[PDB]
């Protein structure tokens, strides 16, 4: 599993690959790892399925609860809080990191890691296991001041990078672009994903 | 907390006349990766006191979050008592000791530092709940590493100024840096005097690699 | 290991054990006795785990006593065996179970003499003659030789005896002697102990 | 650690050694492994220091309670009984407790034999601790039930000797008391360095 | 452990102009005493002894190893050995079975045969030397041993000082140790002459 | 065991503590750490206790063999390499760590070699218990081409870190002085710890022992 | 995880006719390095009685806050300050309360009793204790406690008068097995701090050991 | 467990032995002998694991019998004795170790009646009286009370015979019959059995 | 540890970090893994340094005794077919990949990797612990016909990438360049190293 979030001037860029592993077989190809948890706040779910899923929902719930009494859209930082809890409380059952991303009008764009019951702010993020393969690259490639065009082809390009090493990752490349105006899905596909030193 | 995900390493910590100073390193290790490169290990409690943390930063997070609401909750009632940095200490160490009665720590070691009534205060709290206070502190790979240094320091001159405080500890933060293969060129350095608590950073420490040459 | 037998004849049951309570290696009690009496007409041998046993019998032997103070009436030896089934199979899966192995044996007014095998699983048994304890092993093929259903008590001490003589001879464990009781319509009679 | 008793013609004797070990450390040589629960009533200690001690001091604790209650004094048979039942209640939880209960009630002289399994005998002359294997010879071979007082003392205080001379967990001094109708005698507190000396020579 | 199996206590002292070597005398497995006479000092020279502590089966073995190359090298050599070239001896012994180990301490005590000079060292079960000026100390009880030789131990002791502070040391310290006793044997070594003292100890 | 060497400009000092204990007991207050291999080559040795006084005696006999035959002065690196060769054999099992320091045609050299068989070539190092608190001192105060008194402080500053900081460590500081001209064995160079001086004592009599026999034999 | 660590450190007490002596070593330490030179191992419980801690410092802090509050509240329903033998007694059923998941202490009390003598009582961590004449507990007590039996208890001497421990004495030798034992155990060393119990109070005296 | 005796006089040396042969919890034999005869004046007493016992004691047989084939004398006990502890100490780290345990019982011309204990790890030790197996746990005091160096052979008889009392009595092994033999100046001598 | 050598029109570049590790500890913080086997040929060590110093001394060994018996220089191949036979021969009991690199005039600059008895040749390849974090990197930054300037270039990226993000690798950089003309030795200092994205 790979997956990325970066910032940008008015927005996020989050993305992941399609693969679901059990050992050597692939039991989904086609796997959407990107969830929305409100209008304009996504999560990226890498780890357990079934954690990442069950987490997931009960995020969306509390936070649209939690929407309809406060009268006003959920901010990100909010929606990264109530995973974060949910995650270092029960650490030592839940084997998931969720990702999150999103845009609100108090603070604009904003990634949000919270793996384990931690939770950090970053210009971009980088999780699963196809992530260390691409360390080097986001460290060497990722210029502040970045368009969302960029932040999407940056997103694509390192994402394509994993999925070609690691054999967790594969599939297809799922991205979506959230800013005020809304999100915006886009699916690239095997065949016209980025080609690199493959041979 | 038995097992410890993204961890930071050595804390620092050094009294002089009329304060205490204390750094850490701005890395959240992962294993042996180094994952997160700007976090802060360093947190002011009030006026007084400040705190720093080596081990389990998701486990320093929550303790940082438990503190700071006790500070507000005293803060709320406006009566002239605040907690002091003894009184902090002591109340960690009962927090660790607790958490370890029940086999689920806290598995984090800290260094609390602060200054009231013209004294200044340097503790230690360890997972276990085994504290103490001394005139300098290093956690982790630091006792093995910097506390010689320290010591050697203070065993010529017991009393040292803010200045010499603040040298010392920059000589102590390279000598990591070279040997501790889980540290980062990047920290920062916190000091509590009378006029209250004080945040610099990021710094980095001058390395001199003549040797590769010999 | 301790040593428990039944012998169930046409119009009695006969029952005998071994006195010896040992703590390792040493017999620290030669004349303990391995019967509990839970009614006039109902014994209930038993051995195994230090402790169990006295703590498990003592339980029985006082429920089985209020039955009777509540309804005047004794339990029957069936309703009993039954009883004590249903409490050490409770115990099972439990926390606290109750690692001991029993005989029951007892004279119904209506059913006549019975003999009840019971393991430390809770697997209840009715029998013609039983034996617990690694001397089962080399007395059972004894009873089945000599036993027949309308044996006498006569015969049936007799036949005892065989058995308890070839434990002397093949037994690498010290019992030399043995407490003997027969149960009957005239209720629990103490015979001679049968020593060696 | 070696304790002892028998019943014989004029009531209980009852000895016991007074070392304690910690590994091969000898930590003391002048532990108090009798407790006196009451003036007719004796209790003796062997394996975890810890535990006989509290466990024979709750049946003391109890002891007491039901004197207070009846008006009547706990009998030798209801005072093992309560212990036994105390203790197995923690079955399996690795409690070390051998101990010996000994008195003298309406019904005579009382000599019962408690461990932690729940064991709970009455007995003629029982030995319990790591020496005990070694008491039990010397006490078997010398035992007459129409000893005279102070043959019986001679015995108890030869077999305890004997056991720490061999048992590495034995030594020290022997305490030794005597129960009677009229309650227990402390009979004597000797070092069985001198006494095991005494009999070489 | 294998070398508390069977108890036992060295300990060896240095005078002036003299040397001092004793040990306890039980011999037993586990907590069962056997004797109380058991053999843990050895003569392997006129003015030069060896005790052994840890297994009983090496204690012996050891021994008998060793006098039987100690022999070999006085016939072949035509002098009486060294104390120092002793205590090589028996760590080239010992070291050779470095992956299998013989398990027992020894302690080396005596005066060399041409100038009469102390020399007291111990080895451990590897075949490591300490050569010390005051004492060595093995066995089951050591840190007692330790305690008492450390604060009694004094420089320059004539022969009669030197058997009382031995003496002391290693009465009070093996009597704070459950395998280890049963009596005292102490080997007082001059130029002149040897005196070898039982002592009065407790047996139990 | 803290042991520590540095190069400086004319040669090389070797340093050690004198402290060999048993566990948790001092066994020895002043145990030899640093042994001859030839000359102009010495060696400190901590782990194992055994290990490092066999290896060392085997490789200054071996070396001494070699420079017999050839006729000339041994070189440092032979020593490292019969060393290490003789150590990866073993696989680990020899636990001898070692710091090995000496001047030859070629100049000064250090090495410190692990129980494995690896080496490394320095101008510095530390090995042992108290090898992290010498290591700090030499990484904030070592320079290249000290004198010989500057270095024989430095070293001697490094080891007493380890004495002081580091339970497995303390007694004296012993240092080996190596250059061209000469080897200065300095065994007790600095004696930074002392027992203290006693309140009162004890006193035995004549016959405060009581005894059961006696034999006396005359020589 | 293990929830405990041997922080090491030696305790001594002595009972004399009139007097109770503390004492211990100050050095507190994890592993091979020392955490601090100055953590003193005596406790004042009230005016005639001194605790002496040794173990897992952990269990240590937490215990000797137990044992003050069981003071207070002792104090609050009995309308007077606890005694020393009930502070023994009452110490042996806390330790006990943790018999399954015990504390890693070794605890001497020394203190007087109600005729003004000198007692001292000793403590295994599951609580089993009793009086005793003298005590050593902790890493060093191996070494120190056959050196009390011989010249305090006067063990294997004969033709020796048995007189009184005197104040003077008791002082000279406390301070004597403590620099034998900073010398050969590891864990002991720094400093020693020894409390006197008297009937005029608790004075305190300190002096240096062997820093390496 | 089997259990061993010796009990040495001025001038003789007293041995015993049970005859029990066991497979598990049943006696298969109740007459065997435990000890072998290596000369005219050395009696081996072994105990321990299921063929070692005889597989050694026949290899030492052998060789101290042909020791007096090639020189026209026998070996003296304390040679015999050494012998024996060399042998099983050579195996003791190998791969086939001999865990067997040993009394040694001799009769040498010039040093006298001679009683040697050998424990599994061969550890040598003379002694005035020994005893080997659980046994000797609950006989050793017995013999510290009674014995004495100038003992004679009939009082060391009874003294035997005070040990196997306590044996019947205390013990949990069934252990009915003991061989006895006694060695002095006119060799091996066959008392007759102790038998209970 | 990570190393990395690239083949280029003429010869090879290979480099590598400076860092010896035991734990968190830093045994040797300026170690040379670059050794030479022969005047052309060397080899970067990763793994276990007792096992790659043991084997880089036998292969130069029997390689300058080969040498010497043809009378000639000895090719690359053998050189990478004398590491594999030991490699392999080994695999149980050795801990270290010794990965080749050298100039011959048979076949040029080649760059061969020889982990676990396995020989591949490589236009470039990379090893050590430091290695999994610039793989993406090293796919995308890859171009056939660099020269040895940009070789050079390329490997100090690529290691100053790995240095940052593993515990393990630090230090220096060694830097070695061999052709028919001979071996360049170089090396880039802690204050001389390349920068990415750092905070
Ligand atoms: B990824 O590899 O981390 C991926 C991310 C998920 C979808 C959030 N995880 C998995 O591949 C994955 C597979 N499984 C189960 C394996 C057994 C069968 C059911 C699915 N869980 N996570
Ligand atoms: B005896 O040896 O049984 C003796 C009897 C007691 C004093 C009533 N017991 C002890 O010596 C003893 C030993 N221990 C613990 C054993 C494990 C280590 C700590 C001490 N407790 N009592
Ligand atoms: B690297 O991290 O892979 C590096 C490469 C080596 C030098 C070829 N290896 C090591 O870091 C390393 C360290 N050690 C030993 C650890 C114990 C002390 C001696 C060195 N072995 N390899």
């Amino acid at each position: 599993t790979t997956i990325m979030a970066v910032e940008f001037d008015g927005g996020v860029v989050v993305g992941s690959d399609s693969r679901v592993s059990a050992g050597e077989a692939v039991v989904n190809r086609a796997f959407n790892k990107l969830s929305p948890l409100h209008q304009h706040i996504y999560c990226a779910l890498s780890g357990s399925a079934a954690d990442a899923q069950a987490m997931a929902d009960m995020a969306a719930y509390q936070l649209e609860l939690h929407g309809l009494e406060l009268e006003e859209p959920p901010l990100v930082l909010a929606a990264a809080n109530v995973v974060r809890n949910i995650s270092y409380k029960y650490r030592e059952d839940l084997s998931a990191h969720l990702m999150i991303a999103g845009w609100d009008r108090r603070d604009g764009g904003q990634v949000y890691g919270t793996m384990g019951g931690m939770l950090t702010r970053q210009p971009f993020a980088i999780g699963g296991s196809g992530s260390t393969y691409i360390y080097g690259y986001v460290d060497a490639a990722y210029k502040p001041g970045m368009s969302p065009e960029e932040c999407r082809s940056f997103t694509t390009n390192a994402i394509a990078l994993a999925m070609n090493r690691d054999g967790s990752s594969g599939g297809v490349i799922h991205l979506v672009t959230i800013t005020a105006a809304g999100v915006d899905y886009q699916v690239i596909l095997g065949n016209e994903l980025p080609k690199f030193y493959d041979e | 907390t038995q097992n410890p995900m993204v961890t930071g390493t050595s804390v620092l910590g050094v009294k002089f006349e009329g304060g205490v100073v204390i750094a850490a390193d701005m890395l959240g290790s992962y294993g042996s990766l180094a994952r997160f490169r700007n976090i802060s290990r360093i947190m002011r409690v009030n006026d007084s006191t400040m705190l720093g943390a080596s081990g389990d930063y998701a486990d320093f997070q929550y303790l940082k979050q438990v503190l700071g609401q006790m500070v507000i909750d005293e803060e709320l009632l406006g009566d002239g008592h605040s907690y002091s940095p003894r009184a902090i200490h002591s109340w960690l160490t009962r927090a660790m000791y607790s958490r370890r009665s029940k086999m689920n720590p806290l598995w984090n070691t800290m260094v609390i530092g602060g200054y009231a009534d013209g004294e200044s205060f340097l503790g230690y709290v360890d997972m276990l709940g085994v504290a103490y206070e001394a005139p300098s502190l290093a956690t982790g790979y630091g006792a093995y590493l910097a506390q010689p240094l320290l010591r050697e320091v203070l065993e010529k001159q017991p009393v040292l100024s803010q200045t010499e405080a603040r040298e010392l500890v920059e000589r102590c933060m390279r000598v990591l840096y070279y040997r501790d293969a889980r540290s980062y060129n990047r920290f920062q350095i916190a000091t509590v005097t009378e006029k209250g608590v004080e945040i610099e950073g990021p710094l980095s420490a001058e390395t001199n690699w003549e040797i590769a040459h010999m | 290991m301790e040593y428990l037998i039944g012998i169930q004849g046409p119009d009695y049951v006969l029952v005998a054990s071994d006195q010896v309570a040992a703590s390792s290696i040493v017999q620290m009690k030669d004349d303990h006795d391995k019967m509990f009496k839970m009614s006039e007409k109902i014994l209930l041998l038993c051995v195994g785990e230090a402790g169990d046993t006295v703590q498990f019998a003592e339980y029985i032997q006082k429920n089985v006593q209020l039955y009777k103070m509540r309804n005047g009436y004794e339990l029957s030896p069936t309703a009993a065996a039954n009883f004590t089934r249903r409490n050490l199979a409770d115990c099972l899966r439990s926390r606290t179970p109750y690692h001991v192995n029993l005989l029951l044996a007892g004279y119904d007014e209506h059913e006549g003499p019975a003999l009840y095998y019971m393991d430390y699983l809770a697997a209840l048994a009715k029998a013609p003659f039983a034996a617990h304890g690694y001397g089962a092993f080399l007395t059972l093929s004894i009873l089945d030789r000599y036993y027949t259903p309308t044996i006498s008590r006569e015969r049936a001490v007799e036949l005892l005896r065989k058995c308890l003589e070839e434990l002397q001879k093949r037994f690498i464990l010290n019992l030399p002697t043995f407490s003997v009781r027969i149960i009957d319509k005239n209720g629990i009679h103490d015979l001679d102990n049968i020593s060696f | 650690t070696t304790t002892l008793a028998f019943k014989f013609q004029h009531g209980v004797i009852v000895a016991v050694d007074s070392r304690a070990t910690a590994g091969n450390y000898i930590s003391s040589s002048r532990v108090n492994k009798v407790i006196e629960i009451n003036p007719s009533l004796l209790g003796t200690m062997s394996g975890c220091a810890a535990d006989c001690q509290y466990w024979e001091r709750l049946l003391a604790k109890e002891c007491r309670l039901y004197y207070l209650r009846n008006g009547e004094r706990i009998s030798v048979s209801a005072a093992s009984k309560l212990l036994s039942n105390m203790v197995y209640q923690y079955r399996g939880m690795d409690l070390s407790m051998g101990s010996m209960i000994c008195g003298w009630d309406k019904k005579g002289p009382g000599l019962y034999y408690v461990d932690q399994n729940g064991t709970r005998l009455s007995g003629n002359m029982f030995s319990t601790g790591s020496g005990s294997t070694y008491a039990y010879g010397v006490m078997d071979s010398g035992y007459q039930p129409s000893l005279s007082p102070e043959e019986a003392y001679e015995l108890g205080r030869r077999a305890i000797t004997y056991a720490t001379h061999r048992d590495s967990y034995s030594g020290g001094i022997i305490n030794m008391y005597h129960m009677k109708e009229d309650g227990w005698v402390k009979v004597e507190s000797t070092d069985v360095n001198e006494l095991l000396h005494q009999y070489q020579e | 452990s294998i070398m508390s199996y069977n108890g036992g206590a060295v300990m060896a002292m240095k005078g002036k102009n003299c040397v001092a070597i004793a040990a306890d005398r039980r011999f037993g497995i586990q907590a069962q005493m056997v004797t109380t006479d058991f053999q843990k000092i050895f003569p392997m020279g006129d003015r030069l002894y060896i005790g052994l502590a840890g297994l009983a089966t090496d204690v012996q073995t050891v021994a008998q190893r060793l006098k039987f190359r100690l022999n070999l090298y006085e016939l072949k050599e035509g002098r009486q050995i060294k104390p120092y070239t002793l205590m090589s001896m028996v760590a080239n012994l010992l070291y050779e079975k470095r992956f299998g180990p013989y398990y027992t301490e020894p302690v080396i005590a005596g005066l060399d045969p041409k100038t009469f000079k102390p020399f007291i060292c111990s080895l451990d079960l590897i075949g490591c030397p300490m050569v010390t000026d005051d004492f060595v100390v093995s066995g089951t009880c050591s840190e007692q041993m330790y305690g008492m030789c450390e604060s009694l131990w004094e420089p320059n002791m004539d022969p009669e000082h030197l058997f009382e502070t031995i003496s002391q040391a290693m009465l009070n310290a093996v009597d704070r140790d459950a395998v280890s006793g049963m009596g005292v044997i102490v080997h007082i070594i001059e130029k002149d002459k040897i005196t070898t003292r039982t002592l009065k100890a407790r047996m139990d | 065991t803290t042991i520590a060497g540095l190069v400086f400009r004319d040669g090389v000092i070797l340093g050690a503590d004198t402290r060999a204990t048993n566990d948790s007991v001092v066994m020895d207050k002043n145990c030899e750490k640093i042994h001859f291999i030839a000359p102009k080559i010495y060696c400190c040795g901590a782990g194992v206790a055994a290990d490092a006084e066999m290896t060392t005696r085997m490789a200054a006999s071996n070396m001494e063999l070699h420079s017999l035959s050839t006729g000339r002065e041994p070189r440092v690196t032979t020593v490292t390499r019969l060393l290490r060769q003789t150590l990866f054999r073993y696989r680990g099992h020899v636990g001898a760590s070692l710091l090995v320091g000496g001047v030859d045609f070629s100049g000064p050299q250090l090495y410190s070699v692990h129980p494995h068989g690896s080496y490394s070539r320095l101008p510095f190092t530390a090995l042992g218990s108290g090898q992290d608190a010498a290591l700090a001192v030499l990484e904030d105060r070592f320079q290249p081409n000290m004198t010989l008194e500057a270095a024989q402080e430095l070293l001697v500053e490094a080891i007493t870190a380890g004495i002081l900081g580091d339970l497995g460590s303390g007694g004296s500081v012993d240092a080996c002085v190596i250059t061209g001209t000469g080897a200065k064995l300095l065994r007790t160079l600095s004696s930074p710890t002392k027992p203290t001086e006693r309140p009162s004592q004890y006193y035995f009599a004549p016959g405060t022992t009581a005894v059961q026999s006696q034999t006396v034999k005359p020589l | 995880f293990s929830p405990y660590a041997f922080n090491g450190g030696t305790v001594l007490a002595i009972a004399g006719e009139d007097f109770s002596i503390v004492a211990s070593d100050t050095r507190l330490s994890e592993g091979f390095s020392i955490h601090t030179r100055d953590s003193p191992k005596c406790y004042k419980l009230t005016d005639k009685t001194v605790i002496g801690c040794s173990g897992f410092h952990g269990d240590c802090l937490t215990l000797t806050k137990i044992i003050e509050a069981r003071l207070k509240m002792y104090k609050h329903s009995n309308n007077k300050t606890m005694t020393t033998g009930a502070i023994a007694a009452m110490l042996s059923t806390i330790l006990y309360s943790r018999r399954f998941f015990p504390y890693y202490v070794y605890n001497i009390i020394g203190g007087l009793d109600e005729e003004g003598k000198g007692a001292v009582y000793s403590f295994d961590p599951v609580g089993s204790y009793q009086r005793d004449s003298f005590k050593a507990g902790g890493s060093a007590s191996a070494m120190l406690q056959p050196l009390l039996d011989n010249q305090v208890g006067f063990k294997n001497m004969q033709n020796v008068e048995h007189v009184p421990l005197s104040l003077d004495r008791a002082m000279r030798l406390v301070k004597d097995v403590f620099i034998s034992a900073a010398e050969r155990d590891v864990y002991t060393g720094d400093a020693l701090r020894i409390c006197i119990v008297t009937k005029e109070g608790i004075r305190e005296e300190t002096v240096p050991l062997r820093k390496d």
